[PDB]
């Protein structure tokens, strides 16, 4: 995602990117953008760690989930937001074309 | 150094171009230069202060770069700029502060802070760009061996010197002979006094000299010049030379006869004037030299008369004077003039943070001390210092 | 002419925006600018000096473009243009200074040397851009005959002037009443006399007058105006009026009464004031009137008494005055001012190439001389001086 | 309020940057600024003075905009330009003069003619750029 | 056009033109080559819209 989009057809980090194996492209990507937009889908994304932390109807420890997602769904919402200002310049036509 | 004057123009060309609504293709232009910027940045760490009443704050860089399409701009836009411009202000600062204190008697011509080594690093050179800020103007025409030069109104080139030179003096100071003078920033005043009134003297004439060498020469200069010195055209009580008693100066004044002022350059006369007051030009020159002479009056009312006897006492004493005043001139060194604030820039943050008094500059960044013996050393510290003042108020006064 | 500056901008902007670093993007459209006119100039010839001391130059171009390719500027890239930049340089200078010396009298205005008259060819007009130094500036809106206007610290409007008008003496000289002042530059210093003071004058009082008439209106004038004239606070023994003696001024100052002041414009009254010292404004002005009045002190301490007896010899010459400097104005017509180098730029330059006195300008571009018969040719030829002078001035100081 | 100082550096830059033979793209980025103001005006009409000598002037925007077809400058463009600006300036004038007038006790840190306070408005913000003064 | 038609019969054929996509090649040609009739035929072309 972060190469083959996001990154050039959004015009920041023409450099592509470099990941090891510690921290995740998903994440420091954002330290690193400025579309608030896009940013906040970084961190909720990269923090959105199943809330591993339950004990309902009696010792029943499953691994539960956010209201937002639940049905805030709102993040959709977000993630919808974000994606409507990603159109523009660097490559080829018939890309952006196509993306977009 | 160079690089440092860039981070600036581009912090003010940005908290200045940067509002809420303007069309992008304005700042097209610019809003790469800044990303460059943030590129060749993060991944380093720097340190200020360390040094008297300095704090010592650190600094990390991990940002990135604004580059999202749209036509105009939106208040969130700014907002999420301005929030990273206050670092690198709150930054600079402090970066400015730390190299604006250190002295050098070596190199007191190059980076002293280990802030500013660092970033005469070659792979900083990137950032450089728009050096159209008069003093980094001049600072590049010189690191490549050329002719420099700035402006100044009532610029500051005499230190202040304010004293008298007795010619004919006797125990009862009733019978003094001499001038005195009060040479300070930009003007001189001088007089010449003769409580004879010239009576024994060769043609009833006695003449007068004044002679200023400055320490750095001044071309293009604008500048006045009036009869009379006001300054000492009042009684005054004054103290003898060897400071052991206290003589009475009672003048009264005449206008000064064959007035010649010359200002020369190495010995020879670049210009002189010959009884001309008002604005006259001196164009390229180190020393001052104005003749003046008192002539007693050959014809006298009876009320002029009766202050100039043939014999003592003599209680009217003849006095002539002149006063020449530099109101714009251009120097190839850095001077304190009336207008500029870079002196009192240095002087300031250096008082404020309480920094010890180094090897270079004299106690408080005195004037006086300074231009009096203006070295080498202490010149190329204060054009540094100087520059480094004026690339610090594009962004905060 | 016009074409002379961009000449400049164009080198200015250039030895500034062009440096080992940074990005091509910001240069852009300048780079462009640039080549446009290597172009334009190339296989033409010139020729500069031959007056005077002035050394005869020729100059030939045959240069190559600028590499509108790479992304970055690597030194290599600055090196081969500051090369380039240096013959221009070098050239302007020579073709500044070489119509910085001619004058004419019929037409004044235009260019005179054989180096300009070249320019204002058509053929070159391709290379005008980016007039916004503020006398380029003026120097058009003035072709197309519409309101100019400058800004000047501390003016010079006031030729030198220094004298006295007896109102009522006498051989003897015991007895005067009139006034004495100072013109010169921006300021303005009279006080008026009365050895009886008023003793015999109706209600005691004295009335005096001086009136300034400017050779230029001033608008948006900024002004000091305080009570007393130091100047004439002092005692002095003075040439009498036909040359023949002198008399003796023994002052005693007391506070001018009814102070009046009026900034007149073609005889009507713009601006009054009425015994207000400190800073006041006269927004529209080509004559300055100071009256004021010395009234004899209706009640009088013994010691004070003393000093003004009903019956000469008068000894203690009552006086008042008044002070006036004007610190700011704007004027419709270039002047000399405390700020701007350029009367010292044209003065200086004739000066050091031995330039033969002319037909417009008094001889050594004299001040007093040139403000007191400020004729349209001077007026015209010392425009056309002083915009050239500011050009030369954006890249050599 | 911002607003104002544009008009006058879109004015400067241009009674300065647009002149008998420049070349184009020595001002692309600037014409573009410029018309974008043209847009925004056009319409909506002014009121200025009304107060002691003050003259009572009403001005209307519905002009056209810039040709960009040129290589450098014909004097042509520039005639048919320079009377355009010229409205603007006798009209600029004429608004800071009559808000450089009014005082208010209350809220005197804000716009207070009819001229300005209708500026602040936000279907205006669009133009605001340089500010380097 | 501009690689094979005014370069190459115009001895400005030195590079050959190369082009790597995105930006505007009409526009570039603009600023690089002078002559006037050529010159204003780019600007007019170029920059004409509705
Ligand atoms: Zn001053």
């Amino acid at each position: 995602i972060i190469n083959t989009i996001i990154y050039p057809a959004f015009g920041m980090q023409r450099m592509h990117y470099r990941n090891g194996d510690p921290q995740t492209p998903f994440q420091i990507a954002e330290q690193q953008i400025q579309n608030f937009q896009v940013a906040n889908w970084l961190h909720f994304v990269n923090n959105n760690q199943f809330r591993q932390v339950v004990i309902d109807g009696v010792l029943n420890q499953v691994l539960n989930d956010n209201i937002r997602n639940g049905h805030v769904v709102n993040q959709l919402m977000e993630a919808l937001m974000q994606l409507s200002r990603q159109q523009f310049p660097t490559m080829p036509v018939d890309y952006k074309r196509s993306i977009q | 150094m160079d690089v440092l004057y860039s981070l600036s123009k581009t912090l003010k060309d940005a908290r200045d171009k940067i509002v809420e609504g303007t069309l992008y293709s304005n700042v097209s232009d610019l809003i790469q230069q800044f990303n460059q910027m943030i590129i060749t940045m993060n991944g380093n760490e720097f340190q200020t202060g360390g040094i008297g009443n300095l704090p010592i704050r650190n600094w990390n860089f991990d940002f990135g770069l604004l580059g999202t399409t749209l036509l105009n701009l939106d208040a969130n836009y700014v907002e999420t700029a301005r929030n990273t411009i206050d670092y690198f202000v709150d930054f600079v600062d402090n970066v400015c502060m730390d190299e604006m204190v250190r002295e050098s008697q070596r190199n007191g011509i190059a980076p002293q802070s280990d802030s500013l080594r660092k970033l005469s690093g070659i792979k900083f050179k990137r950032i450089n760009f728009d050096n159209s800020s008069e003093y980094i103007e001049n600072w590049n025409l010189q690191n490549r061996r050329q002719r420099t030069g700035f402006t100044f109104h009532k610029p500051n080139i005499f230190p202040y010197s304010a004293s008298f030179t007795l010619n004919r003096s006797q125990p009862a100071h009733d019978n003094l002979m001499g001038t005195m003078w009060l040479n300070a920033g930009s003007e001189i005043q001088v007089a010449g006094f003769d409580y004879s009134c010239a009576i024994n003297a060769p043609a009833n004439i006695q003449q007068f000299e004044h002679i200023v060498q400055l320490r750095r020469v001044l071309t293009t200069a604008t500048i006045t010049l009036l009869p009379d010195a006001e300054r000492f055209s009042f009684p005054r009580v004054i103290n003898s030379a060897d400071g052991a008693t206290t003589w009475y100066f009672n003048p009264v004044i005449l206008r000064p006869n064959n007035v010649e002022v010359e200002f020369l350059l190495n010995g020879q006369i670049i210009n002189t004037y010959q009884a001309r007051f008002g604005t006259i030009i001196a164009r390229n020159f180190d020393t001052i030299r104005l003749s003046f002479q008192l002539m007693r009056p050959p014809n006298m009312t009876p009320a002029v008369a009766a202050l100039f006897p043939n014999a003592q006492p003599f209680e009217h004493h003849a006095t002539v004077g002149l006063t020449l005043r530099i109101e714009s001139a251009v120097c190839e060194s850095v001077l304190a003039d009336a207008s500029k604030t870079m002196l009192a820039n240095v002087t300031s943050v250096r008082q404020e943070y309480a920094i010890p008094v180094g090897p270079v500059f004299p106690p408080g960044m005195n004037w006086t001390d300074l231009i009096t013996n203006y070295s080498p050393s202490r010149e190329d510290n204060l054009q540094r210092v100087f520059t480094v003042a004026s690339i610090r108020s594009m962004l905060v006064k």
